[PDB]
């Protein structure tokens, strides 16, 4: 059966372990939304065959720039995240993730991650962005920075809500 | 804030802080776990059968570099985790004191740095071993003896397994930090403790950075058979500049790979990469000069110089010639060796 290594990466407020541990357990949220998604692998059906799809979460190495890059080696697909509510982290796709990651692996597919998904459209959300003079990222924002960086596909989701979330990793899969 | 709504905030601070305390033992438990799996599926087998792991492939020295230090990394979990229980004895409770621990083994997890500046020679050379048909199949066979199913994630996840785990620490001691209010008995220690294990990353991210640096310099020079003086690391700390040049010396026309470090320019004959040494120069003592397009005298051995200059090694006081394929490569150079004496100059204030 074919092994394929999915490796997210992205800024720490964009939520990668949320995403991971809601894709790859049920009842989630439930009481308390872990801090540690160890390395994970399961059989997925996508479009008639079964894959073997591991998953590699990078929270905690985003201040070490010399510890990421050992989890990078024979990566079949990359997720590259942001948050929908943090421009902060859109900005880190161009400036720092993108970059890296195609330093270490020049061919191997991107796509680009917006998640926070529900959160877009909350009020407090939007209120204490605009106390900062701050939007939330737009469909049309992030699709112009996948062609940017050049993306086989930008897709939006949420780990609460789960919308969006599935499609996610089939996409994964199917890029490679 | 009143009573009531302090109260409120408390209850929530007590039940999210107890939450965090179980994660952090029940990941430790999971992490050592881990650590015990390679041990023993692994290293204790090839330690009760030597002969049988060196016959299908697999080297004394290919186990060193692939499994590195991780026996004593798994002693001092031992050692940690056994003092978290003590600290969470008989189950953990939201008034449990865990920031002293962290403190006292600050200083153990220095053989974090061996391990992760090893780790990219580690996965490499698993990679290679599985090109290996003996190989692989004896390394799926510790797998599966040591528990593994053929759909869990392969051996160079679980020799990943100490870079993710120490970079866990500082996310969750900030998670705990956030759940231990001023009034808390614990919260001076797990504020000092956020910061120490923090430290420890950075220590471990720094060491990888050097150690990088000067292997680059260790790996050329092992490729260069009859080596002369200094190494590289003892005088030098980076590669400038590399390429190939036509030389010549009052002789024959002679193809030879030039390297420009901080301090040093060596040259070598390319073996039919590997090569061979043929000279250094101290750049202290190198001076470089420009010849015009279309000229020749006793250096060139009467040969048409073009794209080329002269180098002198002022301290044997002898003179070379190299030439370039194009002027662009030429100009390279010789930016290149105006760039090195320049930072030179300036470190020396």
């Amino acid at each position: 059966m074919q092994a394929i290594k999915c490796v997210v990466v992205g800024d720490v407020a964009v939520g990668k372990t949320c995403l991971l541990i809601s894709y790859t357990t049920n009842a989630f949220p439930g009481e308390y939304i872990p801090t540690v998604f160890d390395n994970y692998s399961a059989n997925v059906m996508v479009d008639g065959k079964p894959v073997n799809l591991g998953l590699w979460d990078t929270a905690g190495q985003e201040d070490y720039d010399r510890l990421r890059p050992l989890s990078y080696p024979q990566t079949d697909v990359f997720l590259i995240c942001f948050s929908l509510v943090s421009p902060a982290s859109f900005e880190n796709v161009r400036a720092k993730w993108y970059p890296e990651v195609r330093h270490h692996c020049p061919n191997t597919p991107i796509i680009l991650v917006g998640t926070k998904l529900d959160l877009r459209d909350d009020k407090d959300t939007i209120e204490k962005l605009k106390e900062k003079k701050l939007t939330p990222i737009t469909y049309p924002q992030g699709l112009a920075m996948a062609k940017e960086i050049g993306a086989v596909k930008y897709l939006e989701c949420s780990a609460l809500t789960q919308r969006g979330l599935k499609t996610v990793f089939d996409e994964a899969i199917r890029a490679v | 804030p009143g009573p009531c709504a302090a109260a409120r905030e408390s209850e929530r601070q007590l039940r999210l802080r107890l939450c965090v305390l179980n994660e952090i033992l029940g990941t430790e438990r999971d992490y050592v776990g881990t650590l015990r799996f390679l041990q023993s599926a692994f290293l204790h087998r090839i330690r009760q059968n030597v002969a049988d792991s060196v016959e299908k492939g697999l080297t004394e020295e290919n186990v060193k570099v692939l499994f590195s230090n991780i026996e004593d990394i798994l002693e001092v979990h031992k050692d940690f985790l056994a003092a978290l229980e003590y600290c969470l004895h008989p189950e953990p409770q939201s008034q449990h004191e865990l920031g002293n621990v962290f403190l006292k083994f600050k200083d153990k997890f220095c053989v974090y740095e061996e391990y992760c500046s090893n780790h990219e020679k580690a996965l490499r050379l698993l990679v290679e071993l599985n090109k290996i048909p003996t190989v692989r199949a004896f390394l799926l066979s510790c797998m599966l003896l040591g528990g593994r199913k053929t759909t869990d994630i392969p051996l160079e996840g679980y020799l990943l397994s100490p870079i993710q785990r120490i970079c866990k620490y500082p996310l969750l001691l900030k998670e705990l930090a956030k759940r231990t209010p001023g009034k808390h008995p614990d919260h001076p220690a797990v504020q000092s403790a956020l910061q120490a294990m923090k430290t420890v990353c950075s220590n471990i991210n720094e060491t990888k950075r050097q150690m990088e640096k000067l292997e680059a310099l260790e790996q050329l020079q092992s490729h260069i058979e009859g080596w002369e003086g200094s190494n590289l690391t003892d005088i030098c700390t980076q590669l400038l500049l590399q390429g190939t040049l036509l030389k010549i010396s009052a002789g024959n026309i002679q193809e030879r790979a030039f390297f420009l470090f901080d301090n040093l320019l060596v040259y070598c004959k390319r073996k039919s990469s590997l090569y061979i040494f043929r000279g250094r120069i101290n750049t202290e003592v190198m001076e470089v000069e420009n010849v015009e397009d279309g000229t020749a005298d006793y250096h060139s051995n009467g040969y048409t110089v073009t794209n080329g200059w002269k180098i002198h090694n002022t301290a044997k006081n002898k003179w070379f010639v190299c030439m370039a394929k194009t002027a662009e490569e030429k100009q390279k150079w010789l930016d290149a060796i105006i760039r090195e004496r320049e930072q030179r100059e300036s470190l020396k204030l």
